[PDB]
């Protein structure tokens, strides 16, 4: 419908992971976690969140997993599985489609979904709050603090990167 | 909505064209490891446009600053200790 | 209603990429001596007609080595990517005025890259496996100074949405104030749309044609129409960034004309700088980036922060 | 002194693109600190209204804080108006 | 001679014009000769559903202005 | 609570079972542990975004920013027993049997 | 189960080098024309 | 009789690494080069019109 | 009425192609040399069609400039299977029309027709670079008089 979207890019969400913790071809897997990845910062879209949202697709779409795929491409064998192949595979995907299928159907008939947290089976909606937000973006102004309130964080999330980059170094010299 | 219509029209126009037009008819692992560290440390000052309107601008700038040269320090020992001179 | 926008956005936009193609042969020969397409259509107006009309009728080829799978997804998903990526373009009125819109352009310019990784998988041969990786990992390092440029205009502009650019840059072209990085800017747009000294793969003889080796037509018409498709926005994203144009409410056919005039300019010098430069030696692609543009770049960020703070220049985001 | 001077010379001869970037990066790390229109930058930071102006209970005792807003009473930002 | 690419040129010129005038005048057309309102925070988003609403017609480009209060 | 919370939820879980189960490849592990600090990403910006919770929008951002210093350290280690043994599979990691 | 090295040093392997030897010539003009080129390279150097 | 060709030497002055460091900064040879090209395109063609024109022999 | 609809279909198809050749070079010899000034801007081909896209894969016709070997007789084969059609081959010069100055020769194979289906043939030792693109010419109006979607009715 319209009103499940983020109910209906959730679904898409799950069985997006089960495309890659199925643990295809390293190429493969990529894809189903990229289709996962767009369609997770739908869903961080749809609550708001424009600028947390569109990192997914930056830094970690285009980003993160860019160079993943580039690693597999130069690596892996000369034979890549396609999804079919070993039965395994495919048992894993339908695998995660029986759990997903399961619980979606408990949770749009008796609504009373107990699996570890207590879950009640309602629409994506009836959780959002009320009130005008003035002339800020919440998410925008939250996260431009990082200079006037996240002083700790900066200090040592840049720390670590610098070691991040030396640590990468280390062990790709080779001694 | 409209976002989401956008999107989906130009699929299938992708989809439609192409279609027609199939039945009618460790040196490059450093260059990876290394973006994907400046990548990651670009995303820090992202935020960077709204946090020059905050209130106490100061602190912001002794700390925008930071990351600027940590930036430049991590390509400063990467250029340095070979690094950006890729193996060859 | 809004459909008939999206036609009206999108579909001009594809048979402008169509006609790229022989200003592509005839003003490099018109620079290179040459005559250019001219027999077949008045003033050759008919050649991209012809050359896409063989391209949708030549037998579609599809190597055994490669996976069906991955040889249709990525043609979609580089010519889509192209033509979504244009609707938050600030047309007088933007079709979409994505607050976000600066993140919005730079954020799918990174999932263009998979276009050609999937491809160069997707063909699967040893010559055309590396040809493509050592062209993803060029793409992906200019994308660091694309973002850190970026970064820095729009710091002096305001928030990220692509309207504002219209209102800051309004009495002088934002060039004047960041021409060190307008340059720094151009070049990094020359690279990320792959053409000379950037060329590389679709270059005709670099890689014969790099992400086309095995990939011939039928379904390589989205596939060398996308790389031209882009260089129209990227210079265009560069007319907006830098040269940007008045707009008078009462009348937006200025801006049209203006914008539309400044951004087929730019393509010109673009199609100017093809038949003008060699192409970079892959080392010499990191050697100018890494350890000439990189720092560069990084210091006139640095620059470029405090400036508004050096003068009590911040702008106002809303 | 003299080597100093010879090895920024040399320095330029072969190799402008990093002194151009450290000495851009040089100033942009100085001029911030004894700027002065950085405290101007500020005033006119904290001088733009994002969230009401709530009122306060009237008990007496506080001539600044202006009856009416028109009242001469309470900041002015007459200095953001000519600069 | 090298004005042959003017026609070359002439014709692009004439289709990235449809953009620009298609997505300003149909922001004309749906919003009755005026320009789509632009929301980018709340208050310009409430703001257009207050004039929704007191249209009648469910449509915020339509304002009644001095005429509709006594 | 909300069945896209429930959504996410299983979603680490799938890629916690991935993770620990593996097939052949690191590069499959390395990809489910990716999906594990994504629906992380997604969790977190959601309840977050949800209560207006206005500072902790910084844990998005920092988080991920750590999540993929594994994959810097994580990747780097896959190429070295891909250079030694070849193929980088789970199987052929084996040396330190003792 | 034989007993660790005692340098802790396990025994190399064979080489894992990956210098295709590339096949110029009779396809590409960017050798000319029929210039057939047998060369190995580390996938970039020669 | 002979000639060396490059034999040339860069001068160390103040002056000359100006024009040196100003060429590579602010690119002036490409410049150059693009002015080449660009008096060229104002350049009339050579195109012999087959088969209405026909080359000399 | 349907062969006027056949017809009008035929025309732009065939109008389509023979206009836009995309050729690939395979010269070998002093026949490349010559259809190399095709591309100096004398006798400019570009101004129809046939451009600098090379790029085998997608090519349309293909010129066979200069001698051809027995070593070289394999490698150029499998490029034409390797074309993808409509593909034609022009036959270059002497040497490459039935072997020329080399017909008798151990290191030759006499003419491309014993390798390739040879579609045009342009005498010359070399064939002065306008007659090539005479040849192109005629091939060009070789493509208009052919039947393919009348054939196709008839059938
Ligand atoms: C108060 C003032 C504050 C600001 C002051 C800032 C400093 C002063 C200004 C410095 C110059 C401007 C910034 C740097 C620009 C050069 C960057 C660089 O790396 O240069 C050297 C680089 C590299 O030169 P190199 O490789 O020979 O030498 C570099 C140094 N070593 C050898 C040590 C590495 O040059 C280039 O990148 C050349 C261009 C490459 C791309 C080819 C196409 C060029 C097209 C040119 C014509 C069109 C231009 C269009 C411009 C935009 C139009 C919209
Ligand atoms: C109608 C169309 C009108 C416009 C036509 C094109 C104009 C631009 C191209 C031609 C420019 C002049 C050509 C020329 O004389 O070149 C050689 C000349 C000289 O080249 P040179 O390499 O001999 O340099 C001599 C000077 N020293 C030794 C000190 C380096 O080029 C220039 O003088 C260029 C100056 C401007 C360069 C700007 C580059 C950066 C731009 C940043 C964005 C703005
Ligand atoms: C005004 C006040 C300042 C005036 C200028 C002072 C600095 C002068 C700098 C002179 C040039 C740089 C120093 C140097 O000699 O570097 C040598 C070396 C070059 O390396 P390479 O080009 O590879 O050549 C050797 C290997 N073949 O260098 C290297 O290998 C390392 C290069 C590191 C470059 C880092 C660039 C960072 C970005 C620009 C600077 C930003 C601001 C940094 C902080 C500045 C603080 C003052
Ligand atoms: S036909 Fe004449 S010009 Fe052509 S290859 Fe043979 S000898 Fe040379």
């Amino acid at each position: 419908m319209t009103m499940y979207i983020a109910f209906i890019l959730s679904t898409i969400f799950v069985i997006g992971f089960v495309g890659f913790s199925s643990k295809p071809s390293p190429i493969y897997g990529g894809l189903g976690l990229i289709v996962s990845g767009g369609v997770g910062c739908g869903i961080v879209l749809n609550f708001g969140g424009s600028f947390l949202g569109l990192m997914v697709f930056l830094i970690y779409l285009g980003g993160m997993l860019v160079v993943f795929g580039y690693t597999t491409a130069m690596a892996t064998e000369m034979y890549p599985e396609v999804w079919v192949s070993n039965k395994t595979v495919f048992g894993a995907f339908v695998s995660g489609l029986m759990m997903e299928f399961c619980m979606v159907y408990y949770a749009l008939k008796e609504e009373e979904v107990e699996i570890i947290f207590k879950f009640n089976g309602l629409g994506d909606w009836v959780i959002y709050d009320t009130g005008d937000s003035g002339f800020f973006s919440e998410e925008a102004m939250g996260i431009a603090a990082l200079y006037s309130y996240g002083t700790w964080l900066v200090i040592v999330t840049g720390w670590s990167l610098l070691i991040g980059v030396v640590v990468i170094m280390e062990i790709t010299r080779g001694n | 909505m409209n976002i989401m219509l956008t999107l989906l029209t130009n699929v299938t126009l992708a989809s439609l064209l192409v279609l027609i037009a199939f039945w009618l008819p460790m040196k490059f692992f450093l260059v990876a490891i290394t973006f994907l560290l400046f990548d990651l440390e670009i995303a820090l000052l992202l935020p960077l446009p709204w946090a020059s309107q905050t209130n106490n601008l100061k602190t912001m700038l002794t700390m925008a600053l930071f990351l600027l040269i940590l930036l430049a320090a991590s390509l400063a020992y990467e250029w340095t200790q070979k690094g950006l001179e890729w193996a060859e | 209603m809004f459909m008939i926008n999206i036609l009206s956005l999108i579909i001009p936009i594809l048979l402008a990429v169509a006609f790229l193609t022989l200003v592509e042969r005839k003003v490099l020969g018109y620079m290179q001596l040459r005559k250019g397409p001219n027999v077949v259509g008045p003033y050759g107006l008919l050649q991209p007609i012809a050359d896409a009309l063989k391209l949708v009728t030549k037998e579609p080829l599809r190597p055994g080595t490669s996976s069906i799978s991955m040889f249709i997804i990525a043609p979609i998903l580089g010519l889509s990517l192209a033509l979504t990526m244009w609707v938050p373009l600030p047309m007088p009125y933007p079709l979409i005025n994505m607050n976000l819109g600066v993140l919005f352009m730079l954020a799918m310019s990174s999932l263009a890259v998979y276009s050609i990784l999937w491809s160069g998988w997707a063909s699967n041969s040893k010559y055309a496996l590396i040809g493509a990786l050592r062209a993803v990992a060029q793409t992906i390092s200019y994308e660091v100074t694309l973002a850190i440029i970026l970064l820095s205009v729009l710091l002096m502009n305001g928030s990220y949405t692509l309207s504002t650019l219209i209102t800051t840059q309004e009495h002088i072209w934002m060039i004047f104030t960041s021409w060190p990085l307008a340059m720094m800017w151009f070049i990094s747009t020359l690279a990320e749309t792959n053409r000379a000294p950037f060329d590389l793969t679709e270059g005709e003889s670099e890689l014969v044609s790099g992400f086309n080796v095995e990939y011939a037509a039928g379904p390589f018409a989205m596939f060398f129409m996308a790389e031209y498709a882009n260089i129209i926005m990227m210079n265009a994203f560069t007319a907006i960034l830098f040269l940007g144009a008045s707009h008078d409410p009462h009348t937006p056919e200025l801006y049209t004309i203006n914008f539309v005039l400044k951004t087929l300019a730019l393509t010109i010098t673009f199609l100017w700088i093809r038949a003008s430069y060699p192409r970079f030696r892959y080392d010499q692609l990191m050697h100018l980036l890494w350890k000439s543009f990189l720092p560069l770049t990084l210091a006139l960020c640095m620059w470029h922060i405090s400036l508004p703070i050096m003068t009590a220049s911040i702008p106002p985001q809303s | 002194a003299g080597r100093i001077a010879s090895f920024l010379k040399n320095a330029w001869a072969k190799e402008p693109v990093l002194v151009a970037s450290f000495a851009i990066g040089g100033l942009a790390i100085i001029l911030p600190s004894l700027s002065p229109y950085t405290n101007y930058a500020i005033r006119i930071n904290r001088a733009t209204p994002y969230n009401y102006p709530v009122p306060l209970r009237d008990d007496g005792n506080m001539p600044d804080v202006p009856s009416h807003p028109q009242d001469p009473q309470g900041p002015s930002l007459e200095w953001l108006k000519n600069l | 001679m090298w004005f042959e690419i003017l026609p070359g040129i002439a014709v692009m010129a004439a289709c990235l014009f449809i953009p620009g005038m298609a997505t300003a005048h149909i922001h004309k057309f749906t919003n009755g000769g005026k320009e789509k309102r632009v929301a980018h925070f709340s208050y310009q988003w409430n703001l257009m559903e207050r004039d929704r609403c007191i249209s009648g017609v469910n449509r915020y480009h339509v304002t009644k202005g001095l005429e509709n209060i006594d | 609570m909300p069945l896209v919370y429930m959504n996410i939820i299983m979603a680490f879980a799938i890629a916690l079972a991935g993770l620990l189960m593996y097939r052949s490849h690191l590069m499959s592990s390395l990809l489910c542990l990716e999906g594990m600090m994504l629906s992380l990403f997604i969790m977190s910006t959601l309840i977050i975004l949800n209560t207006h919770f206005t500072l902790a929008n910084m844990m998005p951002i920092i988080l991920l920013v750590f999540a993929a210093c594994e994959a810097a350290l994580g990747l780097s280690l896959l190429v070295m027993v891909s250079n030694t043994y070849g193929t980088d599979y789970v199987q052929n990691l084996n040396l330190l049997q003792c | 189960w034989k007993p660790p090295p005692w340098n802790d040093v396990d025994p190399p392997k064979d080489t894992l080098v990956s210098n295709l030897t590339l096949n110029f010539g009779p396809q590409h003009p960017a050798a000319h024309g029929v210039l057939r080129l047998v060369m190995e390279l580390s996938g970039e150097m020669v | 009789t002979y000639k060396f060709v490059n034999m040339r030497e860069p001068s160390m002055d103040m002056k000359s690494v100006t024009d040196r460091a100003a060429q590579t900064l602010l690119w002036t040879e490409l410049v150059r080069g693009l002015g080449m090209t660009l008096s060229y395109l104002f350049r009339e063609p050579a195109t012999i019109n087959y088969p209405f024109e026909k080359g000399p022999l | 009425r349907g062969e006027y609809v056949v017809a009008k279909l035929d025309d732009l198809v065939n109008w389509a192609r023979r206009s836009s050749l995309w050729p690939m070079t395979f010269g070998l010899a002093c026949c490349a040399v010559e259809m190399m000034h095709m591309a100096a801007p004398r006798y400019d081909m570009d101004r129809f069609g046939v451009v600098f896209r090379a790029s085998p894969r997608q090519s349309d016709v293909m010129i066979v400039a200069g001698t051809l070997t027995n070593k070289m007789a394999p490698a150029l084969r499998k490029v034409y299977d390797q074309m993808p059609e409509p593909r034609y081959v022009v036959s270059m010069g002497s040497c490459a029309n039935g072997g020329g100055y080399y017909h008798y020769s151990y290191s030759v194979v006499r003419g491309c027709d014993r390798i390739v289906p040879v579609d045009i043939y342009v005498p010359g030792c070399p064939p002065t670079a306008e007659a090539l693109l005479y040849g192109i010419l005629q091939l060009q109006r070789k493509i208009k008089r052919e039947k393919r979607l009348r054939i196709w009715y008839r059938r």
